[PDB]
This record gives structure tokens, C-alpha cells and sequence, in this order.
């Protein structure tokens, strides 16, 4: 509220923590997986950079 | 030739040149001879070559000739399609589009070719004026996809100005013809060359930029646009 | 082997062809649906960062962990003009300063190519969603975006970021990464606390900010896709321009072939 | 040298050499021949220019571009239109290669280009048709490689 | 003419010496701008290398064009490789490329007609000629 | 109705023989001031007919083994089918008929070979014939009867070939088929198509559905 | 096959069986370099059908019975009628494409799926 | 070409070569219309070593330096056979495709790799 201009930031569902915390669990759920690994994992670069010359090739 | 040795310039209409090759090629199999490659008689390039070298510019007078052409299977490689270019000096295409626009001469500008258009020949200034005309109306059949595809709104300022001058060069490359006065219910019109290298120039340096397209629609010259554009 | 096999690959090419170009305005008017999506977010988010904004200057006391010293976005369609791989090669580049560094990486997978990405390279994740609608809603965003909160409230993580395409224009899409955490004469009057409403508005921008990203990279598939099946059409009309030359070729040579059968034997007969 | 800065720094051509010029119609093959018979008129190698199943007016255009840019002096031009008969126009290229042939066997050298091979074959083609002798692949005779 | 599929069997054995060494720069150019030219409207932001690549394959195939009935001399053409080899069209507009050489050739014949005259007999390239071109060169380059 | 036979067991001189005899049938009506139509239900097996007498004769062969003249064959029937004036049929009837023109119209058919118009003896009758009529076997399958590819079908005379009625309502039935021919591959997204194409999209299939008739049931 | 002379719902059923394979034959290629996924709701549907109606045709003969092992198989026009109908409807969008294979009238089909 | 002949290792590693250039040439068409980044994570694995494979068959002759300028090599049979070997193991998957064109021997593409 403003003497001028009056703004309603209105939510679109509640926000209740059992919901909260429900949604953020299912996150978890299908983000589990069977190669977690270490954490360090690198060196990928070189297959993303096969693939843009590839994608430079079809256009 | 007869006309020709008077001392004058004619011109020789052949109704289909395809059919005067496939007429040798029912000869020569009547004869017995034995065909060439795609079934064609053995002598389809030196028949061709008697007609097609009488028609000259000699120092007496000059016989044009102008020959509607049939492609066999829409294939350009076939041997009647490929002996045949290899004496014309121009290509007319006649496009079903266009005319559906409403240009009745109907000749499409980016498909039709000369030889003669190279700068050692008809000189810089309407070589220049003829790229630039094809520059432009090439722009404006890629635009007219985007305009289609995305919208009018998408386009630059610069490339909607350009759709302005292609749209005004297309409408300006039409013309009422004296055997059309029936069909256009207007009197014909004969442009110099001089008369058609000014006005198309200028419409490429945007000197008409102010005046409506419709004022370059059938009226011959570029002073006739001006005046139709003041009624 | 002949004229008759050609021919049926040209005609299998053609009908391809005219579902790419069908395609190509299908993704079209889909980038127009996801623009107007996009500016219909605008204004909870600036008015909420004008808000948080003044609500800090005028309670100085309380200096909340946001505002003091990767979430990653991925379609789950086929068709896009390397989308994924533009941004999947920036996440490697921001995350090589890092992992020189010695300082760990938790992950957020919103779609299934980046999925794909870390399974076939077997990468770690925290939180992950996808078959999220063509049309997103912010509430199951909420969910993968609590883990990376509590997180940094935790200690878990000491910065957060977005990795998604920006809409530069319907031919460019910018792959980007923006750190999300950390972030006048009058005083409003405060219901029931202002502590209380600055965690619950920090929140309410984290989240927001996290829904304009998804629904821009949405508009940036259709637009990449769009690019995609015009180079598909284009690329097809190559490819029938060349056999029916093969085919013209093999035309003619059966011709020829049968006359000097018809020939010899008559020469014999 | 070709006085073409592409053909003589990336095509070189040596003198005793044979080298084809190939392509699609009108892109140019006349022009490149003709511009590296212009370039010898100072070099010391005379020039033969063959011109088979050409048109007339072709033929004279090129004679007059080549006395316009001072080379028709050293040229020697052998004429088989496209109006004439088959047989001349499969003999053309044997008579202009036995009068280049001239300077070859007198210590001296020669340039020779043969302005479509391609219609020499066309022209033997119809006259081994007409003899009557089988034809083999695109209907040439069998002896178009020894041609 | 095109460089991937044109060859001369017999040709590298007649070269003049000056042809046959500015040469070794100009088709490796063409090929990397052949790997390269259909991408290059979206190259710009790609790596610093690969844009040196695509500079100097847009400058290389700009100076091969050449016009009818103008026929350059060993010594012409000789300035022409220099200038594209060596480094001198990286400042050069590709509009200008021909240009550039245009007005280096006018150059040349005013401010060394003997260099000219010299490259022209037997087209042979020594220390002394390598210099005198970087000079005159370098020169043009601040006087025109 | 006059029909003229000449089937499969009879004489290849018959068979080379019956269009010319049904011309000349024919030709009494148009020559007396009346109108007559004509069918030649194979000229491709008059053309075989032809073939089998000229190579047994020991002619010289051509393209597909066909006679050196096998263009004048076809080209000497179908110059016949015409329209004559008054002043031809007031000197034929020497007076009795007078004031009316008479004609003869052709329908000649041929068969193609896997969609092959290149053919030989299909390449000499389409550059003969006025207009052609191409019936499709990929239309023919999909429900659409008459079969008439009517996107290559063409008519020269066209419209000075029509009643006042059919020639003002057919020219936007032309308008409406040409964008739908143009607009096929989007009924699968017609969701996803602009309110002004998605009008023109359903127009085009109705339009298109009223073209199928049924045999037997010639309209008026 | 007239409706005068086969009935209206024989010749009805033969032209829809009809209809369904010409439109498959057409979206086969577009199957084999996009997907099936990049289909309508009503196209998937129609594929899935044709697909059965071309397995549906297959039949055990005795004639071939030492070249399959299989018993041999007698279907009348009223079966074969009804079979190709149910399928164009509808009445067996359920069952798998690999049960119409090899086995006579539609009610082996609706065993066949069981095992 | 025979195990009784030259060896099993040798024809192993023939026969795995050939194995995956085959693969490589089905995958052309729609590699063609639809490029590489559709196919699946394997096909893209070998469409990655089939091109290897290709540019270290290439090898510049001692007949040809006049041609080229490079200098020519002879390779033995047995650096030919541990060449290939590593890089159907997948033990050179971190060179790029360049390093294998015109490099004799398997360590010049280690060396070549280096630029
Ligand atoms: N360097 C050039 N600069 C400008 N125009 C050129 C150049 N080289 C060739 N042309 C033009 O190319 C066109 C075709 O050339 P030319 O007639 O020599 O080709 P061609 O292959 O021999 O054709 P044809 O098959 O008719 O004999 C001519 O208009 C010519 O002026
Ligand atoms: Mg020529």
C-alpha cells in the first residue's frame, strides 16, 4: 500500500509446510540415481565440443 | 531470308523447336538409320546446326529468331533440351504466378536470362540497373517467407523499405500492349530503352520513394507514374 | 539395380519434407504462446524486488543470508537445434572454475536431456523434475527449488545459480548462468514483523525468478526447433535435387541399353 | 603462365603438359583458354586456337578479341562450324595439332586448345552410326577412347 | 575454378621459384575457408582461432577473383601473394581487397619499376627482393 | 450409341483398323450439320497392333520398338475430331443443310506403366490431344472415386467450353482446391494453425469431399 | 466388388480396410526418420490399427502346414466381415498387434492374447 | 583374411574395423536430414571412432611428397594392428579427429594432438 498505488502480490496455491515439504521429497525421489558418483567427475568437454562441430555441419 | 536481303531486320517465329527435332527423328528411323543415344537419329546436332546457323546478323540485314522450347521428362540433360541451349542467346520464362498477380506480360525476372547481360556489352550503367532491379526482387521473395512465417512486425526498418521498392520495380515491370487494348481497356505503349534504364533506376535510388505502387502500374514510361499519381 | 528404386526414394524424401515445413510454423506460433507467458510474470517481479529492496534499507538490524557474502534447464523433446548442448557446454566451463578451485558442486536437473547428460557421464544431483508442461506452473518448481533453499540456509551450498537459454531474438538464443543467492523517505507499516515478511518475500523472488527462466527456455526451443526443421526441409530438397540426376541418368542409360538389343537382334533375324 | 593469379599459383601448367578444362556450359572455359593464348604474345610460344562445332558468330567474336589485345598475330585459328560436315569437324583437332606439331619438331614451342573435344566425339559418333559399326556405352563407337 | 577437386599432375616442377614459394599459403587457405564458409555467419563468436582461419580464407579467395581479358605478370601477381601470405589484407576490408591491390600494383610501377623489371626476368626470389617488397609495402601501407 | 469391336482374338490388322472404321461413323454426323462423340477405349493397344504388323513386315524400328511413324498413326485419327463451319457444311449437304456447324468430339484413352507419362506412345498423344484428364491410383485408394488429379489436369479450351452457371461457380471451386492442396500437411495441427488459414483449411476438405460421385449417376 | 452385387456392408468394410492401409503406407516413412511421437492423437490410433488389420489378413492353411507347423484354418465371409469391422471400430484396441497374427477368425485373436 | 592364415588378433581387429564403418554408412541418411545429436548415446560412441578409423587409414607415400611436400612413411604390420586396437578399445577417445589424418604411426596422432 501506497497513498497513490495500491499492489497485490497474491500466491497461485498454498503455501502450507506438509505440501512445501512434499513437493521438494518427490525432487528427491526421481533425483535419486545408481551412479551418484564422486562428485569431481570431468573432461567431458571434448564430446560436447564433437557434437557443435557436428551441429555446424547440418546448418 | 528473302526479307533479310531487302536490307531489313525480321523476326522468325518457330511454333515448337522439339517437334522439328522428333520430325528428324521419325525421318531418320524411316530411312533405316541406325539411332543414337535415348533412341534420337545420329544426326540430331548437324540438323540442328543447318537450321539454327542461317539465323544471323549479316551486313545486310539480321533474322531474330524467337522458338518456344519442350523439355522431355522435365529432365534439362536430355539430348534435344541440351543441343538445343547450346544455341540460344536468351531464355524467356513465362510464370503462371505472376500473371496470377495481375502483370499480364507475365515473364518471370529471376528465372529469364541473356548473354548479352554482361558489362563488355550493353555497358555498366544498364547492367547495374538490371542486378540491382534483380538484387532487390530477389530480397523481397525471402522476405515475403518471413513476413509469412513470422510476421511484418519481425522485419527491420531497412528491409521493410526494400519490400516498399521491390513491391513499386514489380508493378513498374508491367505495360499495356497495342493487341491487349481489348483485355486492359487502355491504350498500348511503346518504352524506349533509354526511357526503362531511367525509370527503373530510379526507382532503385528511391527518387518515387513518395509516390503509391498502384501510380506504377500499367502506364508505360516513369513520367506516366508520376501523372497518374497526381490524379 | 535400376530407376524403380530410385524413384521410391524420392518420393519416401517428399513426404518428409512437408511435415518439416509444417512443423517449422507449428513452432512458430508455439514461440508467439510462450512470449506473452513471459511478460505476464514481469510484473511480480519487479514490484517484489522494489519491496525486498526498501524492507532491508529501512530494518538494517537484520542482514538476512540471501542478500550477504546450479539450477539447470533442459527440454524434454527432440528437434532442438542444439539448445541442450550451448548451455550444457557453458555448465562445464563455470563449473571447471570451481572444481580447480576444490570447492564442491551440488546440481538441479529441470527436463530430460539433462538427465541424459549427467546419467550417460554419471553425475551427482540433489534435487530433479520434468514432463513439466509446454505451459509450467510455478508450484512444481517450488519443490526442486526448497532443496537448493535449505540448502544454502544449511551451509550446503555458499552460491546458487540458473543455467538457462535467454531469448536474444527468434535467431538467437544466449546460453547464460545468473547467480540467484546471494542477491525510501517513508517506512511502511509492518504486519506482524518485518523479519517475517523479508524471509517470506525472499522466498516468493527466488521462486519467481526460477519460473521467468523455465518459460524463457521454453520460447527458446520453439524458436531453436523452428531453425531445426527449416534445415531439415532445405537440407531434404538436397537430397532429391541429387537423385533425380541418378535418376535422369539411369532413365536415359536403360534407353540406349534396349535400342542396341532391338538392333542386334534384328541384325541377326 | 595463364596470367590467372588462381590457375598459375594453384594449376601450374609446364610446357609439353596437357591440361583439361572442364565444366557446365557458359561459366567461362572459352574465356580461360582464349585469355591463356593473349598472355603469349610476348612469351616467344606461338598459339593454334580449334574451334569444333562452334557457332559462326562465336568463331568471329573470338578472332576480333584476339586482334583487339594484339595476340592474333602469333594464333593460328582452325574453323569447323557448327553447320558443317561431321567428318571436318572430327579432322579439325588432327589438323591443328599437325600444324602446332611444326614448331614441337623444329626446337621450337606451341600452345594448342581445342575448344570443345566434347563435339568431336558427337561428330564421330554419327559417322561410325552411319557405317553401320556396333556402338557401346551412351551409343559411342568402341574406339572414342583411342580417339 | 575449384581448388578440392582441380590439380595439376606435372605442374609444381614448372613453377618460377617466386610462385612456387608464395603459393604454399594460398590453397591450404582456400581449404580451411572450405571447411568453414557456409558456417561463417555464425563464427563471430566462436574461438579466436578459428576466426584468424576465417579472416584470412575470406581475404584469400577475395584476391583469386580477377576480371577478362587482364592478364597480371609474374611480378603483379608476385606483390599480390606477399601482401596475402606474409600479412598485409588483416587491415583490409574484403570490399577493399581488391582494391588494396589495385592501388599496391599502380604503386609498384612509379616507386620500383626495377623490382618489377628484375621479378620479371626468370621470376627468381632472393633475400634481397623479400626485403625490397616488405619495404615498398610497408611503405604504400602509410603513403597511400 | 454406335460400338465398334474389334477384341483380343481378332486379326492385328482389325485392331489397327477400328478407330479408323468408328471415326468414319463418326465423321456422317459432323459432315451433315450434327454433333457427334467419340471413345477409343485403348489407342496403346492400337499402337501394340500397329507394332506387331510393322516389325513383321521388317520395318526399320524405333524407340521401344515402334515404326517410324507411329506419331502420324494417332496424330492422322485425332486431327479429325473437330468443329466445322456453316459454309463446310453447306457445301458437303450442297445446300440441304444450312446455318449449322457440325462436329465430332474425341475421348481417346490411354493406360500408363507405374505413373510413367515419359513413355513413348503416352509422350506422342498428350502433345496431340487438346487437354488431359489424369486419373491417380494414390487418390483412387484414399476414398476419392473420380480419381481426377485435377492439380496437373488441364483443359485448352477451357472456359469457352462452359454454360454461363458452371463458369461463374467454378471459379472459386479452383481457389479453394489449390490451397488446399497447399495446406494438406497441417490437418494433423490445426490447433496450432492462425484462425484465417484454419477457415481456409476446412473449406478446402469440404470442397474437397464434394467432388466424389458415384458410377451410373451423371448429374445435370 | 460392387455394392450391387456383394452387399452395401461387405463393400463398405472392404474400402475401409482399404482407406486405413493407403494412409498407413503414407506415414510409414515419416515413422522411420522423425518417430512416432511427433504423430496426432489420431494418427497414432489409425497406425496402431493398421497394423492389425495387416497381421489380421495372415491365415493358416492346411496346404502350408509342413512349411509352419501350425493347423490349417477355415474362416467364412461372415467371420472375415465381422473381424475387419470390430477392428475398424474399435472393439479391439486393447489386445496386441502380435495376437491377429497367424490364426483365423477374431475370436482366436482375443485367445491368442491371453497367452 | 583368414584366422589359419594371419593370426586371430589381426583378423579381429580387420574384422572390428569393418564392423563399425558399417554402422557408420546405415546412419548416414538420417545423420543427413536430422544431424548427429539424435542419435543414441552408443551410435554417437561409434559415429565418433568410424571417423577416427577413416582419417588413420590416410598416409602420406614416398611418391607423393612431390605432390604434397609432406614427407612419406612406412608403417609396420604391427604398429597397424596396435594402432586400430586402441582405437576400437576406445584408448585415443580424447583426441580430436584431426590428429589421426596423415600420421603414419598411432604415437605422430599422440604428437599431432599436441598443436
Ligand atoms: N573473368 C571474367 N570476368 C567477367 N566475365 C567473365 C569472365 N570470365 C568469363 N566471363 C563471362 O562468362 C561468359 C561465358 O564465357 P564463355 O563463352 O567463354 O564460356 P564457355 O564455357 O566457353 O561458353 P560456351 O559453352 O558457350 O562456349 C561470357 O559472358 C564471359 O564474358
Ligand atoms: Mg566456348
Amino acid at each position: 500500500v501506497q497513498p497513490n498505488m495500491v499492489k497485490v502480490l497474491a500466491d497461485t496455491v498454498v503455501r502450507a509446510g506438509d505440501l512445501d515439504e512434499a513437493a521438494a521429497q518427490e525432487a528427491l525421489k526421481a533425483a535419486e540415481k545408481a551412479l551418484q558418483g564422486k562428485g569431481a567427475e570431468f573432461d567431458y568437454s571434448a564430446a560436447a565440443a564433437r557434437l557443435a562441430e557436428a551441429a555446424a555441419q547440418l546448418r | 531470308e528473302k526479307f533479310r536481303d531487302e536490307g531489313r531486320d525480321v523476326l522468325l517465329f518457330i511454333d515448337n523447336i522439339y517437334r522439328y527435332t522428333l520430325a528428324g527423328t521419325e525421318v531418320s528411323a524411316l530411312l533405316g538409320r541406325m539411332p543414337s543415344a535415348v533412341g534420337y537419329q545420329p544426326t540430331l546436332a548437324e540438323e540442328m546446326g543447318v537450321l539454327q546457323e542461317r539465323i544471323t546478323s549479316t551486313k545486310k540485314g539480321s533474322i531474330t529468331s524467337i522458338q518456344a522450347v519442350y523439355v522431355p521428362a522435365d529432365d534439362l540433360t536430355d539430348p534435344s533440351p541440351a543441343t538445343t541451349f547450346a544455341h540460344l542467346d536468351a531464355t524467356v520464362v513465362l510464370s503462371r504466378d505472376i500473371a496470377s498477380l495481375g502483370i499480364y506480360p507475365a515473364v518471370d525476372p529471376l528465372d529469364s536470362t541473356s548473354r548479352q547481360l554482361d558489362p563488355l556489352v550493353i555497358g555498366q550503367d544498364h547492367y547495374d540497373t538490371a542486378r540491382g532491379v534483380q538484387y532487390v526482387l530477389q530480397r523481397y521473395k525471402e522476405l515475403k517467407d518471413i513476413i509469412a512465417i513470422l510476421g511484418m512486425d519481425e522485419l527491420s526498418e531497412a528491409d521493410k523499405l526494400l519490400v516498399a521498392r521491390a513491391r513499386k520495380i514489380q508493378r513498374f515491370l508491367s505495360q499495356p500492349f497495342f493487341v491487349a487494348e481489348v483485355f486492359t481497356g487502355s491504350p498500348g505503349k511503346y518504352v524506349s530503352l533509354k526511357d526503362t534504364i531511367a525509370g527503373f533506376k530510379g526507382i532503385l535510388n528511391g527518387d518515387y520513394d513518395h509516390l503509391p505502387e498502384q501510380a506504377f502500374y500499367m502506364v508505360g514510361g516513369i513520367e506516366e507514374a508520376v501523372e497518374k499519381a497526381k490524379k | 539395380a535400376g530407376a524403380k528404386e530410385i524413384r521410391s526414394k524420392i518420393a519416401s524424401i517428399k513426404s518428409t519434407q512437408k511435415i518439416t515445413n509444417a512443423m517449422e510454423k507449428v513452432a512458430v506460433s508455439k514461440m508467439r504462446k510462450a512470449q506473452m507467458r513471459m511478460a505476464a510474470g514481469r510484473p511480480y517481479a519487479e514490484r517484489i524486488r522494489q519491496v525486498i529492496g526498501h524492507l532491508a534499507n529501512a530494518n538494517p538490524e537484520y542482514r538476512h543470508p540471501f542478500m550477504v557474502e546450479y539450477i539447470v534447464v533442459s527440454s524434454d523433446r527432440g528437434l532442438c537445434g542444439g539448445l541442450n548442448i550451448n548451455l550444457f557446454k557453458s555448465l562445464v566451463k563455470d563449473m571447471s572454475g570451481y572444481r580447480e578451485q576444490g570447492a564442491e558442486i551440488d546440481l538441479c536437473v529441470i527436463g530430460s536431456k539433462g538427465a541424459s547428460f549427467f546419467r550417460s557421464f554419471g553425475g551427482n544431483v540433489v534435487a530433479a523434475i520434468s514432463h513439466l508442461g509446454e505451459e509450467p506452473s510455478i508450484n512444481d518448481l517450488i519443490g526442486s527449488v526448497k532443496v537448493m533453499l535449505d540448502a544454502y540456509l544449511e551451509g550446503r551450498i555458499d552460491r546458487l545459480f540458473v543455467v538457462s537459454n535467454k531469448f536474444v531474438n527468434t535467431m538467437t538464443q544466449k546460453p547464460t548462468v545468473e547467480q540467484l543467492i546471494p542477491l525510501h523517505h517513508w517506512d511502511y507499516l509492518y504486519e506482524p514483523d518485518a523479519k517475517s515478511l523479508l524471509d517470506g518475500l525472499l522466498v516468493r523472488y527466488v521462486e519467481s525468478q526460477v519460473y521467468q527462466a523455465v518459460v524463457e527456455n521454453n520460447a527458446c526451443e520453439q524458436a531453436a526447433r523452428m531453425i531445426a526443421m527449416k534445415n531439415a526441409t532445405d537440407n531434404a530438397g538436397e537430397l532429391i535435387s541429387d537423385l533425380q540426376l541418378i535418376y535422369n541418368k539411369a532413365r536415359q542409360a536403360a534407353i540406349t541399353q534396349e535400342i542396341s538389343e532391338i538392333v542386334g537382334g534384328a541384325a541377326a533375324v | 603462365q595463364t596470367g590467372y593469379k588462381s590457375v598459375d599459383a594453384m594449376i601450374p601448367v609446364g610446357r609439353g603438359q596437357r591440361e583439361l578444362i572442364i565444366g557446365d556450359r557458359q561459366i567461362g572455359k572459352t574465356a580461360l583458354a582464349v585469355d591463356a593464348i593473349i598472355n603469349q604474345k610476348d612469351s616467344g610460344i606461338k598459339c593454334v586456337y580449334v574451334a569444333i562445332g562452334q557457332k559462326q558468330s562465336t568463331i568471329a567474336n573470338v578472332v576480333r578479341k584476339l586482334e583487339e589485345n594484339g595476340a592474333l598475330a602469333n594464333t593460328i585459328v582452325v574453323a569447323a562450324s557448327a553447320s558443317e560436315s561431321a567428318a571436318l569437324q572430327y579432322l579439325a583437332p588432327y589438323s591443328g595439332c599437325t600444324m602446332g606439331e611444326y614448331f614441337r619438331d623444329r626446337g621450337e614451342d606451341a600452345l594448342i586448345v581445342y575448344d570443345d573435344l566434347s563435339k568431336q566425339a558427337v561428330a564421330y559418333r554419327q559417322i561410325s552410326l552411319l557405317l553401320r559399326r556396333p556402338p557401346g556405352r551412351e551409343a559411342y563407337p568402341g574406339d572414342v577412347f583411342y580417339l | 575454378v575449384n581448388a578440392g577437386i582441380s590439380v595439376s599432375r606435372v605442374g609444381g616442377a614448372a613453377q618460377t621459384k617466386i610462385i612456387k614459394k608464395l603459393s604454399g599459403g594460398i590453397r591450404t587457405a582456400l581449404a580451411q575457408y572450405r571447411e568453414l564458409a557456409a558456417f561463417a555467419q555464425f563464427a563471430s563468436d566462436l574461438d579466436e582461432a578459428t576466426r584468424k582461419q576465417l579472416e584470412h580464407g575470406q581475404r584469400v579467395t577475395e584476391l583469386m577473383k580477377q576480371k577478362q581479358y587482364a592478364p597480371m605478370s609474374i611480378a603483379e601477381m608476385s606483390l599480390s601473394l606477399y601482401a596475402a601470405e606474409r600479412g598485409f589484407l588483416q587491415d583490409v576490408e574484403i570490399a577493399k581487397v581488391g582494391s588494396f591491390e589495385q592501388a599496391l600494383i599502380s604503386y609498384f610501377q612509379r616507386e620500383h619499376a626495377a623490382l618489377l623489371a628484375k621479378i620479371n626476368e626468370k621470376g627468381d626470389f632472393n633475400d634481397e627482393i623479400d626485403a625490397g617488397i616488405k619495404a615498398g609495402i610497408e611503405k604504400f601501407k602509410a603513403t597511400q | 450409341t454406335i460400338v465398334v469391336a474389334a477384341s483380343a482374338s481378332e486379326s492385328a490388322a482389325l485392331q489397327y483398323l477400328a478407330p479408323y472404321s468408328g471415326c468414319t461413323m463418326g465423321e456422317y454426323f459432323r459432315d451433315r450439320g450434327e454433333d457427334a462423340l467419340i471413345v477409343y477405349d485403348d489407342l496403346s493397344k492400337q499402337a501394340v497392333a500397329y507394332r506387331q504388323i510393322s516389325l513383321l513386315l521388317r520395318r526399320p524400328p524405333g524407340r521401344e520398338a515402334y515404326p517410324g511413324d507411329v506419331f502420324y498413326l494417332h496424330s492422322r485419327l485425332l486431327e479429325r475430331a473437330s468443329r466445322v463451319s456453316e459454309e463446310y457444311v453447306e457445301k458437303f449437304t450442297n445446300g440441304a443443310v444450312t446455318g449449322k456447324t457440325g462436329s465430332l468430339t474425341a475421348l481417346p484413352i490411354i493406360e500408363t506403366q507405374a505413373g510413367d507419362v515419359s513413355a513413348f506412345v503416352p509422350t506422342n498423344v498428350i502433345s496431340i490431344t487438346d487437354g488431359q484428364i489424369f486419373l491417380e491410383s494414390a487418390m483412387f485408394n484414399s476414398g476419392i472415386r473420380p480419381a481426377v488429379n485435377a492439380g496437373i489436369s488441364v483443359s485448352r479450351v477451357g472456359g469457352a467450353a462452359q454454360t454461363k452457371i458452371i463458369k461463374k461457380l467454378s471459379g472459386g471451386i479452383r481457389t479453394a482446391l489449390a490451397q488446399y492442396r497447399e495446406l494438406a500437411a497441417f490437418a494433423q495441427f490445426a490447433s496450432d494453425l492462425d484462425e484465417a488459414t484454419r477457415k481456409q483449411l476446412e473449406h478446402g476438405q469440404r470442397v474437397t469431399e464434394l467432388m466424389k460421385q458415384k458410377q451410373y449417376a451423371p448429374m445435370s
